[PDB]
């Protein structure tokens, strides 16, 4: 039972950026990326973020792609540079959640049991 | 020396755990698997592997990597318990090959089927002018115990590469002592 | 010949040292795949410990307010200092 | 096991070409896919941890 | 060994058509199709007379089994030692069945049960509660089996004839009918399973009714036929009156388990009668 976590100032920014980055060809309207953080207490703490390669379909919408290959190397170099931080959790945009996000939480708890999800509004800021 | 990204398509169903094939038919499946990195590798040593399973889950235990050995580990606790499910397995192949990182090889699959399938022969023929759209080769191989020549699976070979197409090969097996021998003859060298 | 109760016999025998020889090696490269990954616990506990730039050590001299106090180094000047959140 | 080794004089082929089978299903992969993937830990490791 | 179900191939209705090709599919050295359908042989409606002409063979199977889902194994050898009718060598049968089967597989969870259920039987104070106790203790990590939380929940369904168990069972008889969804047994299990619900609810101490339970339709789609007092009595403890007529036909109705806690009955109106009009 987590209590709450906490945003760094840092993270969502980077999610506006690669946001942008993807944003000339943006027709996914969705970008998933894996949510690093400081496990302190009963709550939480979130210092830093990555993107990973991600497409998914309505047609059948159970077809998508996390990259385990890129997500075992990137962040083996985040934690060669840095050993405080390790991964909390994961994040995607597009208010709207959709019925996918059941197979992504439940796949990456094998990399963090207690693993959590936040959902930021790139585009709704008001 | 031919630039392709080739795709193992392995069951982990329940119905891989019983002995007409002699040992185990994980066992029969591995080594399957065995003949075709190691085909791969020695006939282009540039080429890249990845596998995926069907049943119960599609999970991509495996990028498509150039190094076998990362398979081979994972081919370890591969858990045969689950259930199979067909229409999801070859879409979820075919986005892994639009994530080729290396955009001048070709795009090929292979398929081990080891449980009875149990879909819609019009969503196949869909699947089926969907990869005449897309531009792949699957190469179906039969294993297991098997409602022994399907219409659908023998028209979804044809509806692959209709009007002289490649002659991605029916790979049939007989229930018995048998090797990979059958699976080297014709198709892994011409297919 | 087919099976005169020695080809059979003589089979039983070949087959099973053959199992046990290979039956053998593995039990040996498992071992050793074992002892390796105990020295890399070790190494992994050695890129944990690569960043204890210190602590310097004072007695608290007096208490100023609730969160400001006056302590001194061991060799060194004296300080008003505060704690961390919740000590 | 006077059963176990005297069922194996009595019988000509189930003692023997099933041994003759479960062995040659064993050496194309208990030694072949094992080792082979226990030799894929070990070069991994040593282009590790040095 | 095949001519061992040959001379066990009588009682078995349409004997040549499915013996025959039992007999088939252990040729083959076949462990799913052989297995679905000794199960489904075993469902197979008679007495079953030959347990002991197939629990020798299913030791068999059990024996050089190296393949065969332990789940189904427990779940067939359930109906082999019901079938055995002797509590005398059943529970040690049982302990034998349940250390031979001794991996990390989830079926020992519903061998406890099933040691409980003969020991809910009898026995049935001194080691009743630590069998049921090291049920929810190994009852984590995996929430998704379901027959899990059937065969427990049953079990404390057994253990509601204790004295001390009146709102424990009806938080439990919920969870077994929260758990368990569908339909998939017979209305004339149902429906009794509703009626114990009800006085187990109507006896308990901190539970009144507990509403939108009543909305919940294993009661009131059951039993809108035959004991609609029962339902029309929950509704009068919802509706807060008093109304004499119809909490007393309950009692000209119910006289066994009803007349004993009468008093308790009006006690409870007259504390939630008032939880009704401050509403």
């Amino acid at each position: 039972a987590v209590q709450k976590v906490v945003v760094h100032p840092l993270v969502l920014l980077s999610v506006v950026d690669h946001f942008n980055r993807i944003g000339k060809v943006g027709n996914q309207k969705r970008v998933v990326g894996v949510l690093l953080g400081s496990w302190q207490k009963k709550v939480l703490d979130v210092s830093n973020s990555f993107a990973v390669p991600f497409d998914e379909d309505d047609k059948d919408d159970s077809v998508w792609f996390l990259d385990h290959d890129y997500l075992e190397n990137m962040y083996g170099m985040f934690k060669k540079v840095n050993a405080r931080e390790r991964i909390v959790g994961w994040y995607h945009t597009g208010p709207k959640l959709h019925k996918n996000d059941i197979a992504i939480n439940e796949l990456m708890k094998r990399y963090c049991p207690n693993s959590v999800l936040v959902i930021i509004d790139v585009k709704p800021k008001d | 020396m031919v630039l392709e990204s080739t795709m193992v398509c392995v069951d982990n169903s329940e119905y891989m755990r019983n002995g007409d094939f002699l040992p185990t038919r994980l066992q029969a499946q591995q080594d399957a698997v065995n003949i075709v990195c190691h085909s791969k590798t020695r006939s282009n040593p540039e080429n890249n592997v990845g596998l995926i399973t069907l049943a119960n889950d599609c999970e991509v235990l495996t990028t498509l990597t150039p190094d076998t050995g990362r398979i081979l580990s994972k081919l370890h606790t591969v858990q045969p318990k689950g259930k199979i499910t067909f229409c999801t397995g070859i879409r979820v192949a075919h986005l892994a090959l639009k994530h080729r990182q290396g955009k001048n090889h070709k795009m090929r699959i292979i398929a081990f089927v080891g449980s009875p399938v149990e879909d819609n022969e019009k969503d196949l023929v869909k699947l089926a002018k969907r990869l005449k759209k897309e531009k792949v080769n699957v190469d179906i191989i039969n294993f297991g115990e098997e409602e022994v020549n399907t219409e659908k699976l023998t028209a979804f070979v044809n509806t692959l590469n209709g009007k002289d197409g490649t002659g991605s090969h029916l790979v049939t097996v007989p229930p018995g002592p048998s090797l990979a021998d059958a699976l080297i003859s014709s198709p892994i060298l011409a297919g | 010949m087919a099976d005169p109760r020695d080809k059979a016999l003589q089979d039983y025998r070949k087959k099973l040292l053959e199992h046990k020889e290979i039956d053998g090696r593995l039990k040996e490269l498992r071992e050793q795949l074992k002892e390796l990954t105990k020295q890399y616990e070790k190494s992994e506990n050695d890129l944990k410990a690569l960043q204890s730039v210190g602590q310097i050590v004072g007695e608290v001299l007096k208490q100023l307010t609730e969160e400001k106090f006056i302590v001194k180094a061991t060799n060194g000047p004296r300080y008003v200092v505060g704690c961390r959140r919740q000590l | 096991e006077q059963d176990g080794i005297g069922e194996e004089v009595l019988k000509m082929s189930t003692e023997e070409i099933i041994q003759r089978t479960r062995l040659l299903d064993s050496e194309i992969k208990i030694m072949k896919s094992e080792v082979l993937r226990v030799t894929h830990e070990l070069q991994a490791m040593k282009d590790k941890i040095k | 060994v095949p001519g061992f179900l040959q001379q066990s191939q009588n009682s078995g209705p349409g004997q040549p058509a499915v013996w025959h090709r039992l007999e088939e599919l252990y040729t083959k050295k076949l462990w799913h199709q052989l297995t679905l359908q000794v199960l489904d042989f075993v469902q197979d409606p008679c007495f079953a007379q030959g347990d002991g002409l197939i629990k020798l063979y299913e030791n068999f199977i059990s024996e050089f089994e190296h393949r065969v889902n332990p789940l189904s194994l427990v779940e067939i050898i359930l109906h082999v030692v019901r079938q055995m009718t002797d509590p005398n060598v059943a529970l040690t049968f049982l302990e034998k069945t349940r250390e031979k089967v001794k991996s990390s597989d989830e079926a020992v969870i519903l061998c406890k049960t099933a040691i409980g259920a003969l020991k809910l039987n009898i026995g049935d104070l001194q080691v009743t509660k630590e069998t049921i106790e090291d049920v929810e203790e190994m009852l984590n990590n995996l929430p998704g089996v379901t027959s899990v939380h059937s065969r427990f929940y049953d079990l404390s369904s057994k253990y509601y004839q204790t004295i001390g168990n009146h709102a424990s069972y009806y938080k439990d008889a919920l969870r077994f009918l929260g758990c368990v969804d569908i339909k998939d047994l017979p209305v004339s299990e149902q429906q009794e399973r509703a009626f114990t619900l009800g006085l187990a609810g109507l006896l308990g101490e901190g539970v009144f009714n507990f509403g939108e339970l009543l909305m919940h339709p294993v009661l009131e789609s059951l039993r809108n036929t035959d004991r609609q007092w029962l339902i029309d009595t929950l509704y009068a403890f919802n509706s807060g009156n008093v109304e004499r007529f119809q909490t007393l036909k309950t009692a000209w109705g119910q006289q066994p388990d009803l007349a004993a806690n009468e008093a308790q009955l009006l006690r409870k109106i007259q504390l939630l009668c008032l939880m009704e009009m401050t509403f």
